[PDB]
RNA sequence: AUAUUGGCGAGAGACCGAUAGCGAACAAGUACAGUGAUGGAAAGAUGAAAAGAACUUUGAAAAGAGAGUGAAAAAGUACGUGAAAUUGUUGAAAGGGAAGGGCAUUUGAUCAGACA
RNA sequence: CGUGGAGGUCAGUGACGAAGCCUAGACCGUAAGGUCGGGUCGAACGGCCUCUAGUGCAGAUCUUGGUGGUAGUAGCAAAUAUUCAAAUGAGAACUUUGAAGACUGAAGUGGGGAAAGGUUCCACGUCAACAGCAGUUGGACGUGGGUUAGUCGAUCCUAAGA
RNA sequence: GUGAACAGCCUCUAGUUGAUAGAAUAAUGUAGAUAAGGGAAGUCGGCAAAAUAGAUCCGUAACUUCGGGAUAAGGAUUGGC
RNA sequence: AGAACUGGUACGGACAAGGGGAAUCUGACUGUCUAAUUAAAACAUAGCAUUGCGAUGGUCAGAAAGUGAUGUUGACGCAAU
RNA sequence: CUAUCUAGCGAAACCACAGCCAAGGGAACGGGCUUGGCAGAAUCAGCGGGGAAAGAAGACCCUGUUGAGCUUGACUCUAGU
């Protein structure tokens, strides 16, 4: 919440720095699999339970 | 209600993380983990648990040291320089 | 184009609310280059934007 | 670019195509049906008629439960609407079929529309909440539409 | 005093603006597909309620 | 000497061949659900080579039609072939409160065989 | 009769097109089924004597996946209420501004906060998807900025209790 | 402000003006009202609805654990200047 | 509190706002429960009575214990009906 | 306010094939069969006779050498004392 933990900080700041899409450069690549980001999360659809 | 407004006073945990396995099961009324009593010492398993002891056994990780004793047994345990 | 940010600041500065201001139609183009805080203070002065007065609550029949 | 059956030569015709369009497949077909074998002059004529509530576009298979009207008279059927995204649709692909041909160097005064074939598309998908704690879906009903213009010989 | 964007950043690796649209709009395709799919194939036991009451006897 | 569905390294099979075979051939014990114990998926293939459609034109834009690459776009990243249900357009035919079927033949369509 | 694989054999067919697939086109067989032509397509496949099985589906409120008719139908009807002009834009019942009308009517549709959520805050750009109509708008999409404590709180004390 | 009253009704500060819309006004409906004469005959049953309703003055029974019953019942008044 | 005057006899003018009475069955009352078909005469209640127990104890617990609830207690108490 | 017509958006239950009747026989109450009556595209709003309409492998009854909750002086045992 607002008068929050420091744990619960910091995992919140690894869900952000999470939250970003696929480098396009990804999908240049010689054998690439990758065409998006699967584990995409957003507060409105899934709660991450921390 | 016994359903879609009882769900609305849903809103103080009965569990948290523990700082063993990082997963919300640390009961914190009472303080040990569902998925590994954290207090205790040894780590929660039960052999029938068999798909638990997957998710968390040896291989799972990264296996900092045990991924390199195979390489190292082979060599003989060797120490010292390397060579010319 | 969209004023409402202008509108929230402008109200921010008055003091008034933001029902109580009143951004010129005839500006917008003037009005929309106030991406600050320290330029809806000029407009205030220059007469584009205004505090408009309260309405009237009498107490005379009581 | 392969098209359905076209009975009628490449070089006096040209085409046009729309993929993976938003609007009704039901609604579409029946409008296209209105215009198969007319003129474009008349079919554009005829499709502002539509928007300005003025003749109405007959549907034949796709009209159950729908109501009744007097501008179904000139097609004989009296059940009838005004479908003004369909219409939308298939009028901007007129108009780059006519430019096609106006490219290729065929005389748009006797250009008529000789095939025209509405398909089904893949569906769009959602989801509607109906009561008791249950799903059902909501789902559009997409359209591949496809066009072809000549010009009448003797 | 300022000299850098994404964009200019983004130059140098690869994609230019245009790639970068035309990236985009396949992923969040590909990304709308997947959707979807998953929607169809969790539609028939997302409604099966373990312990519905069925408010009628009489 | 014996045991060994675990771990490390090797060799093979009258085995399965992507709804199969490990739950997982792929960023799978992943995503996701649940307070929690626990539960637990789906999803492989362009082509030899991206040469992944320069350029022209209509369009607000997607896109389209021309062009072009290619052995092949009836391979255009929704890409191997691409079945069926289901659906559109065209063509033929029939059709008074069902349809479909069996015997027999007319009419129409198609095939036959030269017996040169 | 037929299917997946095995041992022999036809010094078997084949990129000059194998297998597969469509074919109210043909032949054989009582029949299971086999063969041929055409179109499509692109790399392996068959006949015969034998071996061997995870070997043949119309069904199981069968399993998984997919698709239909009903159906452009039921229906998107609580919360007093919207309207005019202009600007923007491809496009405005729904965006922005202005004017009007009205509501909450201070036990509020205001101003802050605890749990909880987690960046939803703010800006710039943007509309394929979401907003069960629309959308130039947005709690959406893309990129980024952003939370300053000797005095507020935690920290310290102890309660029920562990 | 009214009023006993943070009730209800109207309004100022502040905030919103959002809920898919347009046209038409058929049956049957949902919600809200009215009704001649009679007045519960309806109906299992006065279910539903209606009537009464505030304040002031008068007057208030049986029974009673003597505390109540009791706003009993039952009447009149109410503005403005 | 009172008096005049006055009005289409209207006036708690909208809002707000008790229907009343005679009797029976039952439970004393206030209160509680079947979250999502039963709010009731059922439960509870105060009040009355009974039973055990003087701590090496009554009732109860625990796998067991140098173990525990009543018990920071002591019959005007604790426990059970 | 809906229903109704229109722009846009747009599901579900259910579905052997399906959908005009009478009598007959029949698993004893046919949409289909047999004999007759009859029969003309496509259809809109309503309706609630029917489709032994849909929902739910009857819940009552019975059978099962299937169980469970509960009681007791049932059989066999047991903590404790
Ligand atoms: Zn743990």
């Amino acid at each position: 919440a607002a008068q929050k933990s420091f744990r619960i900080k910091q995992k919140m700041a690894k869900a952000k720095k999470q939250n970003r899409p696929l480098p396009q450069w990804i999908r240049l690549r010689t054998n690439n699999t990758i065409r998006y980001n699967a584990k995409r999360r957003n507060w409105r659809r899934t709660k991450m339970n921390i | 209600g016994k359903g879609t407004p009882s769900f609305g006073k849903r809103h103080n945990k009965s569990h948290t993380l523990c700082n063993r396995c990082g997963r919300r099961s640390f009961h914190v009324q009472k303080k040990t983990c569902s998925s590994c009593g954290y207090p205790a010492a040894k780590t929660r398993s039960y052999n029938w648990g068999a798909k638990a002891k997957r998710r968390h056994t040896t291989g799972t990780g990264r296996m900092r040291y045990l991924k390199h004793v195979s390489r190292r047994f082979k060599n003989g345990f060797q120490t010292g320089s390397a060579s010319k | 184009a969209n004023l409402r940010t202008q509108k929230r600041l402008a109200a921010s500065v008055v003091g008034v609310g933001k029902r109580k201001v009143w951004l010129d139609p005839n500006e917008t183009s003037e009005i929309a280059q106030a991406n600050s805080r320290n330029a809806i203070r000029k407009l205030v002065k220059n007469g584009t934007i205004v505090k408009k007065a309260v309405t009237v609550h009498s107490k005379s029949r009581t | 670019a392969r098209y359905g059956a076209t009975s009628t030569n490449p070089a006096k015709s040209a085409s046009a195509r729309g993929s993976y369009l938003r609007v009704s497949f039901k609604n579409t077909r029946e409008t296209a049906q209105a215009i198969n074998g007319w003129e474009l002059t008349k079919a554009q004529k005829y499709l502002e008629q539509v928007l300005d509530h003025q003749r109405a576009i007959p549907f034949r298979r796709f009209n159950s439960s729908i109501g009744r009207t007097a501008q179904g008279k000139e097609f004989g059927v009296t059940k009838a609407r005004w479908p003004a995204k369909s219409v939308k649709f298939v009028q901007g692909l007129l108009q780059n079929a006519a430019a096609n041909a106006e490219a290729k160097g065929l005389d748009a005064t006797k250009l008529y529309v000789s095939h025209i074939q509405v398909n089904q598309a893949p569906k769009q998908r959602r989801r509607t909440y109906r009561a008791h704690g249950r799903i059902n879906k909501y789902e559009s009903s997409p359209s591949h539409i496809e066009l072809v213009v000549t010009e009448k010989e003797e | 005093r300022r000299t850098i964007t994404a964009a200019d950043r983004r130059m140098v690796s690869g994609v230019t603006e245009k790639q970068y649209k035309k990236g985009m709009k396949k992923m969040q395709q590909l990304e709308k597909n997947a959707i979807n799919t998953q929607i169809r194939r969790e539609i028939k036991r997302v409604n099966f309620q373990t312990h519905y009451r069925d408010e009628l006897l009489q």
